[PDB]
Formats: C-alpha cells, structure tokens, sequence
C-alpha cells in the first residue's frame, strides 16, 4: 500500500464471524505509523512527551450503511488484548455511524512516570488502540459492501513536547546541490 | 541600555551593541 | 511585573498547560465523541469528556515548543575548502553562493513553515589541516559581497579591500569568530516557498531562486604562500533569531536533491524513499 | 439532538445516533446503600471507575427463526474485570446497572425487538412437577440462554417465549422497566435500574436480582438476508459496593 | 502499658504484648496520592479495607543454622485476595505497608533477628559478569527466599548476607527503617511504611518498591532445641490506589 | 537579612552545631542511658547524661557536610580517546552511551542515596598528544545525542550539522569547556538504585539501565586529516549543583564490576574483598 | 570471622577468673573495626571531625541471664589499659543488664586540638574503649551457656567533620564496563 | 538579574545566563 | 558583596568569590 492513497484508508465489510479484529497500533506518538503523522512529525524532533491524545476516524461508507464498532485504548503492562471481550475491559469508545461520520477517541495520559521517550523505549511504551466490529457492517440490497474509514490524530489540551534533538525521521545521505 | 526592573530583585536587560539584530533569543508569547 | 516575568524564563514557565479536572459519569444527548471532520475542524474534545478523570495540576510548560526555540539553534549550513595542493594563487581563496538550502537538518525546519521572518547569528569555525607538518601563522578574510558587489577573481583582487562591504578577518588561535545580521529581504518575509517565477515563458526559473537571492560570501587565506601546505575548512553555522513564521506545512518526507527545489528521486520500490516502515498487515503492532 | 446519546461509565463511552430515549426503571435513579436502611455493619468496598465501567457480553446474531435471548444479573458479569473479582470475594454485594443493547441493520430492514429488565425472574420448569430450574441453568453466564436451542434437560428452564418463561403472558412484560428497539425508529435500547431487593445487599453468587430478556416480536426480514444482524449487550455496573470479604468463592 | 499494641486494619486486628515500639519509615505515614504530585489523569480505584487488611504469609522456621529470608514488595502480596487482584488488572498501583513479624519463643531462649525494610533493593549477582537477577528470582511472592537453600543458576540473586545481597555490609543496614526482634525483649516488630518512588504510581508487577530482609545476627538457642520457633509475616497495605484498568495481567 | 546571610556564607558559619553545657553529678532513677535499640531509633543520650561536663561554645559548622558540598565537586566519569593511527577517517570520531556508572569515585558517593535530583555542570579537559611531532590545528566538536537522534556513522555524516542537538566546538589552545544541564529526568529525581524490571519476563532486563538513558556523546576530531597523527583524549567530569537526595544507604563496599548493576565479585578468601582489616582477636587495638 | 555476621557480634560466659577483658577498640572514628560503619565510612570521605562519639551495645542473652560490665574510655597519653582497675580510673559506665537491652557510654570529645585527623595518626590518636565483667554472667540451671552482645555507633550533638576528601575504604583497579 | 541587598553592605547575586541549571552551587538549608 | 561606601567618593570594597580565604590583603591595625 505504501505509495498509494490507500495507505491512508482501512476497509470494513459485513462479517461472518463475530468480534473481529479491525486494527491495531502502538499508542506511542513517535512510533509506526503514527510516525510520519503531523504531531509525529513534530514528536520526532523532541526527546520527550506527555499529554493526552485524539484518534478521530471518519466512516466513509455510504448513507445507508449502519456500524457499530468498538475502539479500545490498552494501558501498558499487558499484551495487546487477543480478542474484543479483552480489549473491551480498558479505556474504549462504541461508536455508533450514523449522521455525524467522526467519533473521537482519547487516549489519556496513563502512565507512571510524567513523561516517557518519544524513542521507541522498552520502559516507556504507552499502550496500544484496537478496533473491533461491535455488531456488525450492514447495508440494504444494490448496495456497495465494502467502504473504507479515514484516520486521525493530535494532542489534547495537556499534551507537550520537551528536549529538543534531531530527526531521525529525515536524512542527507549526500551533497544538495545547485 | 539597559531595562533595569526591581522588586530586592533588580532585573538588567542589557543590549550591549546598538543593533537590534545584535540582542539575544527573544521573550515567549 | 517585568521581575515576576524574569522568573518565568529563568525557570522557563512562561507558557503552562492546563490542567486536567475531574470528570463524573454522564448520560446525555450531547455527544462531544461524534463530530464531523469533513468540517475541515478538529474535534475540541478533551480527557474529562470521554472518562471519568482525576483533577490533576499540569507543570508542563510549552517555551521549548516555542518557534524561537524550534528554530533557534545553530546548525551547520556551508562547509568551506581551501585546500592548498600545487597552486597558492589559485587555490588560497574561494567564494559560495549564500543560501540556507545546502543542509538537510536547518533546512527541513526551516521549510515546516511557508514565510518566515528573522535576524541571523552566524558563527564560524575554521580548521586548519597540517598537510605538511607546520601551520605557521594562519589569517583568514571572509566578505560579504552583496549581489551587484564586485567578486574577487585572484586572491589580490582590488576587492578585498572591502572599502564598504563587511569583511571579518580571524587570526588562528584566537576564538571563533560571529556576527548578527539583521532581517535581510526586500519583502516583509522570507520566502521558505515560491509558487511563481521571474517571467512568462517556458525559460523563466520556478520557485525560490528567484526571490531568496543573498549574495556571495568571499573567503581567503590572508597570509602569503608558506612553505607547508595547509587545508582550511570553514564551517559556517545560522541560527535565527527574533523569528516569526507563517503557514504550516507537512514536513519533508523524502531526501532533498537541490538547492531552492522540491524536486526528489522516487526508486522501483518507494517503500525506501520515505521513513515509512511496511507493515506486516493491519493488526500487527 | 434528542436522537443521539452518549452514556460515559469509567473509562468507556457509548454512543448511539438513533435512539428512543431512555429508561429509568421506577424512575429511581442508582445511589449508594444509606446508614439508615444498611443493615451488615462492616465498611463496604466502592471500586467505583474500576467496576462501574462498561462491559460488552458475546454478540448474538439475529434472524428470522429467533426466539430470543436472556440473561441474569449479576450472574452475566461474574466473569468481567474487578466487578467479577469482587462479587466472588465478598458475601454480599449490591448494584446497579446501566443496559445499553445495540442492533443496527438498514433503512431497508424490520424488525422489532422487545427489551426488558425482570426483578426476580423466577424461571419455571414445564411439565415435571415440582423439579425447578437448576443453577447451573440460570448462571450462564456473559453467554446467557439462547431461546429454542437447549436440548432439554430435566432441570432445563422453561423455554416458551410466550408465557415469559414463568407462566405469565408476554403481552404483559410493558409493565416492567422496557423499551423496544424498532429497526425502523433505533438502533439501541438504554435502560437505567436501580438495586431492588427486599434486602440492602445480598449474594452476587446464589441471588440474580435483574432479567435481561430479548425476545423478538417483530420478525427479522429484508432483501439481504446474508447480512449477518447482531445484537450486543454492554452493561456497566453503577454504585456498585461489597461486603463481608474473605477468600474467593469458587463455583461448580 | 507500652510493650503492648493492638494493629486494626480492614477486618483484621492483630495484637503483641510484647513489641519494641513502632517505626514509621522516614517519620512519614502513609498517605493517598495529592493532585498536585499526580499524572496519571484517571480517576484511581481505591479498595479501601477490602485490600488495606493483614495478609499473613507462609511462616517459616528459623534454627541454629538459619541465614536469613527476604520478601518484595508488592510481589508477595501479588495472590492475596482483593490487593492481589488489583495488582494485575490495573497498570499502576500505589500504596504504603504496616509491616508485622512475629516471634515468640521462651524466656529460656535466645536470639535476635534483625527485621529491615529497604527501599529500591536491587540485587546482585556474584561472579556472574554483567548477569542480572532474573525476574522470576525476585518474584519469589508470599514463599519469599530462604537464604543458604537454592541451588544455584545463573541468573539467581547473590545469597551473601553480610553483604546485603548487593554489595553493601549487612552492619549498616541499620540506615534503612528497621527493628530488632531480640527474643529476650521482644516477640514482634512492627514497622509502617509510607510509598517511596520517584515517580506517584507505578507498575505493581515489574517494580517491587520496598524488600523486607529478615537476618538472624545472633543466633537462637536454647535447651529445648526440638520445640519449633516459627517467623511468621503479616503485611497490609494502606492506601492502596490503582489505575489504568484492563485486561488481568498473567506472568510467565 | 539577606546581608547577614551573605555573610554566614562567606564566613561558612550556615549550619552551627549545639553547645556543650554544664552538667552535674547525679542520683535519679531516670536512666538515660539504658534504652531499647530493638524499637529501631538511637538512644539520643549525649554526654552532659553520662559525665560531669563542663560549657563550651561550639564553633564548628555543618556547611561542608551537606549535600551540595558532598557531591558538589567535579569528578572524572569518563576518558574518551581519538587515536589516530591508520586510518584517519575510521579513528578521527566515537560515541559513549553516557553514564555516571564508570569511575568509582563519583559513582559511590552518589549510591549512598536511593534517589538524587539534581542539575549538571560538565567541564571537558582535552589533550592532543603529539605521537609523531606536531598537532598542527586541532578542532573537536561534542554533539549531545539524545535517545532517538541520528547517531553519525562516519566523520561526515550529516548528523554532526548539528542543526538541533547541542554541540560544543573547541579550539585546542582555548580554555576548558563547560556548560550546565538541567534536571534531565522524566521522573521526578534520578534513580539510583532500581529493583525493577521492564517487563515480567525470564529476559528482561534488571535495574537503573532500565531508568536511567541518558542518550550517546559523540565527538570528532573537527580538523580535517593531517600529516602527523595524533592522540586525542578528552576527560569529562561532571558535578551535581542544585541537589537533592532522599533515602541514604550503606556505603559500596567491594569493588563496582559492572555499570547500571551491584553486582560484585568474591575470592577465595573475602576478607581481600573488603575494606575490613583482619584483627588478631578481640582485644588487640 | 570475617564474611560471616559473627564478626557483629562478641560472646559472653561465666567466668572462672575475676575482671576478665571483653574486648578493646580504638576510639578513633576511622580506625578500624570502626572504619566500615556508616560514621566511620562518611568520616573517611573527610579530613578532620570532632564532638562526641556514641558507643551503644545491646545484650542479646535470654531474659534469664544476668551480667554486670564495665565500658571505659581511656584518654591518650597513655596506654590500653591492662587491667579493669587500671580502665575504671576513666571515663566508664557500669552497665547492669535488666529489662532494658541496651546501654550506651559517650566517648566526650577530650582533646588538645579542637580537631583531630581521620587518618590513622600518631599526633591524633583518641584513645581506648575497652569492656570488663563488672561481676559476671549468670544463668539459672537448663540456659545457654553462652550469649552474644551487639555493639553500635554514631555521633552526638557535637559531631563535626572537615575538608572533603576522597576515601580509602574503596578503590577501582580497572574498568568497570557495561 | 541580581537580587541586590543593603545594609551599606549590598549584595549582589547575579545570574549571567536566563537558566537556573546554570547558576553555580546552591545556599544551605 | 560590595561594601559601597560614600562621600562623592563612593568606595567599592566586592569580593568576588564567597569564601573570605579568597579576598586579598588585609586592612592594618
Ligand atoms: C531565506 C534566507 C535567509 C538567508 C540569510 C542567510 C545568511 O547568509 C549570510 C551569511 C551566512 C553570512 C553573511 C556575511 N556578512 O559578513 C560576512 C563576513 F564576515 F563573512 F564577511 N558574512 C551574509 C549573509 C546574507 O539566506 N536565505
Ligand atoms: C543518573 C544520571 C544523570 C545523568 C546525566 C549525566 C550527564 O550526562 C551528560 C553529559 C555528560 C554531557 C551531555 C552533553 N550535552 O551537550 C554536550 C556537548 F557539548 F558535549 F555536545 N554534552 C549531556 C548529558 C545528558 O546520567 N545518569
Ligand atoms: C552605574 C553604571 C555602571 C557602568 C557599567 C555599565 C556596563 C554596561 C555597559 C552596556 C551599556 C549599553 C550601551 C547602550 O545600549
Ligand atoms: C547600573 C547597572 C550596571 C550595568 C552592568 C551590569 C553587569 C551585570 C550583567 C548581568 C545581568 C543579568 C542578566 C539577567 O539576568
Ligand atoms: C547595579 C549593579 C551592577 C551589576 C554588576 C556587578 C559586578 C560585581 C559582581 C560581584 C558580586 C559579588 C558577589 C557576592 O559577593
Ligand atoms: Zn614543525
Ligand atoms: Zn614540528
């Protein structure tokens, strides 16, 4: 996918196994693939963060097409939940599609320490975000099924950056000439 | 040219060539 | 209080964050969690409106995050060579073609905005390579010569006079040499993009060559020929300050491949080109 | 938008676009167990965030043939998170509850579902004398009972829809806490109860204070049938308090 | 009279008639987080006396022979009830300890037990190059570790008590909170211990907070040798805070 | 009076200690010197209780005990050494994950707490030693990596532009370089000790390394190739200001043998382990 | 004795002999056995102290036996003395062993100089602190024979040391690496 | 930056840089 | 740490440094 526009999309379908697995990332702002992401971008310039963070998705499906679908936030400690009815018990949002496309989902800053590397770092990994199918992907007969599902990511009023250091997220491997 | 400010705890803002480009990083807001 | 203002710098808590207040469990038709993002807004919700929080008093403070701070940090932007091998005359000065496009690091800052407005700290640092053994007594001259000044062509030129333009001269063993420029454009910011060109025709050049022009900066080796022959490598470092940008932009994801361009290479298999690492699939962390 | 809701217990958040209101059962809203009715004198343990959050049972899928479904509190959460934990450590617990069932199919679809919260739903048994239904029965747990699939048992619950399980008519269910989730009008169902009981605490282990039953009167139908229709049920306890601690009780 | 005390903490009240005072770890009693020290932002679980009540561990014996035995905190209390189960269904954890040894014998007997609790204990390993102790040997739990009885691995902690284990000498172990349980003065210690870290909450499973190290410095005896002198540890917690809730933690 | 302040610090008269009073014989049956050290505190008696002492006023001061003074004088933590001697390219640059666990000195003194906040000040003594006769113009640059930056993996890699980490450029024949560093901890102080893990499996890893990243220095002889070879070594020492340490602990007292870790080696015969001298037997002083 | 915790400890008996020595000790704060306790430890990062030593000393018996010693501090200028008449003509406590475990004697900060040197030296030297049977250890019939005494350190009120030093009571003879 | 005192004896703590990690050792108590 | 004086004649006794071992000669009598 990498080099095309669907890189960006997640597709959603009707299901014939109940609670599946839609996806699944590190929490961690400067980890992949939050790490070409604006505030990922920006995260990758300092050596620490704190504060809260907004997933938003936008279901890009048609009018007629109903879901219900289940984002969960698991706090670290644990591995990431193997099924819905794990992930279910950690911080998590039902959202229902309807007429407003987006639903947001925060992750809140859990963690021990104020703040943690934006490096990938053993003792600072921040948790992860499943997404499962809380019923199910619907839609009425000469209908498409399948749609896609657009993702989004910032900072919450408490988020900050500390510790200023390069980027490793952009190199010169030569001269730039004229 | 000098700022100085008091409270005691006496500020001294000190630009010490006369171009403005001269003064160091400037103040946050 | 211009004292009290002090101690939030010293301290660096001019600007906090908010704090985080305790939320309680509701049941309401107002939903903050749905929104709509082909709005082209961001949804404002917060921790307090998806769980129930804690209040919790926030000592983050964003100075650091500031674009003083962002971009104000020395970096190198020319490597200069003088590198003396079987002609003195030829070799002992040389001159570049100003421009803050030749390095990836201050670039890729530098283009996270559109416009940006600032006064520049240069800072020097010349190193002289004993090829031969002695040094002797090392004197350098850099000048400044603004477009339309004339450009030395010998290392005697009349030029080096510097009659009117800024020239600084540094003696081996005394402390790295610096200096302040003010906002230098003609404009009221500088162009980090230039969406136009100098004309109409298919000749004309695109983007900001045509508005970013600084001038030359001259340099050489002020002492006559010696015997040893030596390799003087000037780097030269911009920080600046004073700053003010405008228009945010996505951050350079590809490598840089000339200067005042953002023309790039793209390989058979692009995965390479951007920071981007393939994922297995959509489930595997 | 009176449509929308969203219903925040702990660190989890529902939402629904199509609602039909909500109910609270007897209008009494959850609270905490007060001095002047509490009768065990040891100080109660309020996990508060950490057990009064919302848990989502298994999905049952709906269609054409189904008869129904029904679970029991506490008994359906013995197993989800500190609230399991603590209704087995305890003697005696006490809580209430937040219902939220969820079912959307298209504007294309119909079919009406009938969701009610029974206090004391005593099960009967049918044609075996005085032999009730057995625990084992009616502690199935997060799974719950699907109507018409059990093959019988002689401690085996009643299964006929109709009469409620319990010799009563189904027609009368209206009269306790219910709402209906009428695929042409909603997609979710949200019911509030507060603890009732004759007792200001009790067993979470021998004592199912509330009956969740679902029972379709309106048949599933539409011109997609391959579109599988779940129905999901996610329950957060509220007020939620124990007593009387000591080792885990262990079932079966 | 001051060589009695009586401890109540949750449902459990445990009493010597014969202590040696108390000792409040750094003059510091155990207190629940303030918001002006926090960061985690969810509202925490605080079990109260469901979890801050006496667990007694595994007695053990001590002989002419004993060496020593040492406990981790939280790790021991990592399966007893409530606070065990908070413990790994949440990410963070917080709490302070009442710390009681007891010791009884005869006024024919004598011996003397040097009881300390030291924060951030972090063992070593001897002749073993830069080996670490390995995780599942300073996670003994309730069982603790019988100096002078393990056969050596490689990742097994120094067993050395005159040098603390970790390179220091045992003499001054005495900087750290501590008491004396000199059977010709005393049959129990009791030391209570405030949360001290770094940071305000932590992960109850990979970071245990405070070690409780038990070393004989003189030696019991006696001429009645075959009646058994027990050691017997009951620890409670006292404000035990979690946060983070999810999923149960399984280790191994 | 913050004058009459100034002066208890010029003076180093801070912290007094108390006076010796008179005391005279006794007959009570208040037995101050009988006590119960099983109850975990020290008998507080002092000698006015146990002997007819006469009144003394005490002059000395607690000022050089306290914590800013014990650890407020800069030690070695580490040697880095440039050895140019076949390959410039290869030798002219190295790196160093940081730590205050190398040089036993330092590192005893601050394990006598469990936990330490404090700010840095780094001061680098470096020395070019002439191997085959001259050092012509040597230039070093020190570049601050924090965990996460581009680490340089040749003299020329771009990472040494600097354009966001802090670099420091010293000319040989300039005074000693130095600067401070603030409290660089995400926690609220340094560990210095950690019985923890980070994670709970049979491989994962045990103590401070766990807590304590601090990030890589890397430096490079600025100075292109030269004739003569030489033999850079630059000492870094650092010094605690500003400091805090809480929950003191027993003395190392056998030999470090590894970074970030207590353990420790034995022989055959320990009484060579420890710093306890064999006595002949009980009452030979 | 060394390795083992019974070099903390010293055993008592019934006598034969009258006034038999227990033990004897220089008073110096940095001499050994006094060097590796934590005053003698921090006492070696410095060059000078001062003030009033704490010498405590807890019976560890059964509550049956019964003892009577004699703790003295022997000023210098003279040598450890030999016997306990020559001892008790100093600085002395007569402790009675009974329901309190432990006595301390204070060692009075007794010198020319208002300080002395840390290091071992002749000039400096404190003094002695030697124990004696006052009368003797006693047990009824059916008690261990034996019983084994503690003894502690720290400074009083007066308790002073001076000029930062690096200390001798540890050493590095090569790299400690990672 | 100097917290100027009297008394006349006035004294005068200044910090050169806008940093408190750069000021030098810290006051007792 | 000046011990300004006045007269005008305004005498600037600074010590540099806070330890009294670093100031210079002594005033007599
Ligand atoms: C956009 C944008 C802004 C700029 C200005 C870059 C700064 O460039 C310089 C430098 C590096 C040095 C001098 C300079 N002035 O005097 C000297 C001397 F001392 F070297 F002679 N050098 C002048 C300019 C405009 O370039 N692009
Ligand atoms: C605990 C604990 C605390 C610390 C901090 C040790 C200081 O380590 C350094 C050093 C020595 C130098 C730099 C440094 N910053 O800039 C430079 C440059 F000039 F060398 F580039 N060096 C940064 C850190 C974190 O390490 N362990
Ligand atoms: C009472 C005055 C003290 C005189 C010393 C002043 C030193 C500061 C000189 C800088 C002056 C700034 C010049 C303009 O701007
Ligand atoms: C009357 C003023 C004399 C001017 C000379 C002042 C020299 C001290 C400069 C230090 C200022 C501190 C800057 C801030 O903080
Ligand atoms: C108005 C004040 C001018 C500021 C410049 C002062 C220069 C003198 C600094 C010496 C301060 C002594 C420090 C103490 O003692
Ligand atoms: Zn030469
Ligand atoms: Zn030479």
């Amino acid at each position: 996918n990498i080099g095309n526009v669907s890189m960006y999309t997640v597709t959603l379908s009707p299901q014939t196994k109940l609670a599946e697995e839609i996806f699944a990332i590190k929490v961690d702002i400067a980890s992949h693939p939050l790490a070409t992401t604006l505030i990922g971008e920006i995260a990758s310039y300092f050596t620490h963060w704190t504060g809260s963070l907004r997933f938003s998705f936008m279901f890009c499906g048609t009018a007629n097409t109903t879901l219900k679908v289940l984002l969960a936030y698991t706090p670290p400690g644990i591995g990431k939940p193997r099924s819905r009815k794990e992930a279910m018990l950690g911080t998590h949002v039902v959202w229902d599609v309807g007429l407003q496309s987006t639903v947001s989902l925060v992750v809140p800053w859990i963690s021990a320490s104020q703040y943690r590397f934006t490096t990938p770092d053993t003792y600072s990994s921040a948790g992860y975000i499943t997404c499962w199918y809380q019923t199910n992907f619907v839609v009425p007969p000469n209908t498409p099924n399948t749609a896609e599902m657009l993702c989004f990511v910032s900072g919450c009023k408490d988020f900050c950056l500390r510790m200023a250091r390069d980027t490793d997220l952009h190199k010169q491997t030569g001269p730039i000439t004229q | 040219g000098a700022q100085v400010s008091r409270q005691s705890l006496n500020y001294f803002n000190i630009n010490y060539f006369k171009d403005a480009a001269s003064s160091g990083a400037s103040r946050l807001d | 209080n211009p004292v009290e203002r002090y101690v939030d710098e010293v301290l660096n808590e001019v600007l906090v964050v908010p704090n985080i207040n305790q939320s309680h469990p509701t049941t309401s038709n107002a939903a903050p969690v749905l929104d709509a993002a082909e709005t082209g807004h961001t949804n404002k919700i917060q921790p307090e409106d998806t769980i129930e929080t804690r209040y919790v008093q926030s000592s983050q403070t964003l100075d650091e995050m500031s674009v003083e701070s962002f971009l104000g940090r020395s970096g190198c932007i020319h490597e200069s060579v003088l590198d003396i091998v079987d002609n003195y005359n030829d070799q002992s000065f040389t001159k570049w073609n100003i421009n803050l496009q030749e390095m990836a690091q201050i670039r890729r800052k530098f283009e996270m905005f559109t416009y940006a407005r600032f006064d520049s700290e240069i800072t020097m640092v010349p190193s002289v390579a004993a090829k031969d053994g002695h040094i002797g007594h090392i004197v350098m001259q850099y000048m400044y010569v603004p477009p339309g000044a004339p450009i030395p062509t010998t290392r005697d030129d009349y030029a080096w006079q510097s009659g009117t333009n800024a020239s600084v001269f540094w003696q081996h063993g005394q402390p790295f040499p610096r200096f302040s420029l003010p906002f230098l454009s003609i404009a009221s910011a500088y162009y980090m993009f230039y969406d136009g060109y100098d004309g109409d025709t298919y000749k004309s050049r695109y983007g900001t060559v045509v508005t970013n022009d600084m001038g030359t900066l001259c340099s050489r080796i002020v002492t006559s020929e010696q015997l040893h022959k030596v390799k003087v490598v000037t780097r030269i470092y911009h920080k600046a300050k004073h700053t003010k940008a405008w228009c945010p932009r996505p951050p350079r994801a590809v490598q840089y491949s000339h200067t005042h361009t953002t023309n790039y290479k793209l390989s058979s298999e692009v995965h390479n080109d951007v920071a981007i690492r393939p994922r297995t699939n959509l489930t595997t962390v | 938008s009176d449509r929308i809701i969203q219903i925040t217990r702990g660190d989890s958040t529902i939402t629904s676009q199509d609602v039909a209101n909500a109910v609270v059962g007897y209008g009494v809203w959850p609270h905490y167990l007060t001095p002047q009715d509490a009768t065990a004198i040891d100080k109660p343990t309020q996990p508060d965030t950490s057990s009064n959050r919302f848990y989502t049972l298994d999905s049952k899928m709906w269609n054409s043939t189904s008869k129904g479904w029904w679970w029991k509190l506490p008994d359906a959460l013995k197993d989800m998170g500190i609230f399991g934990e603590n209704m087995f450590y305890h003697f005696l617990g006490r809580s209430g509850y937040t219902v939220h069932v969820q079912c959307n199919a298209s504007k294309f679809h119909q079919g009406t579902l009938l969701v009610v919260m029974i206090p004391e739903h005593q099960l009967a048994t049918v044609n075996k004398g005085n032999v009730n239904a057995g625990y084992k029965y009616t502690h199935p747990g997060e799974a719950g009972r699907e109507v018409g699939t059990q093959v019988e048992n002689e401690k085996q619950p009643s299964d006929d829809n109709w009469l409620n399980f319990d010799g009563t008519l189904l027609g009368n269910l209206l009269i306790f806490p219910h709402q209906f989730i009428n695929l042409r009008s909603n997609n979710s169902a949200t019911l509030i109860v507060p603890y009732v009981n004759a007792v200001p605490m009790d067993s979470m282990v021998r004592h199912n204070n509330w009956s969740l039953v679902i029972i379709p009167v309106c048949q599933l139908q539409s011109n997609n049938i391959s579109n599988i229709v779940p129905i999901t049920v996610s329950i957060s306890p509220m007020c939620a308090e124990f007593s009387g601690a000591r080792a885990k009780t262990v079932v079966q």
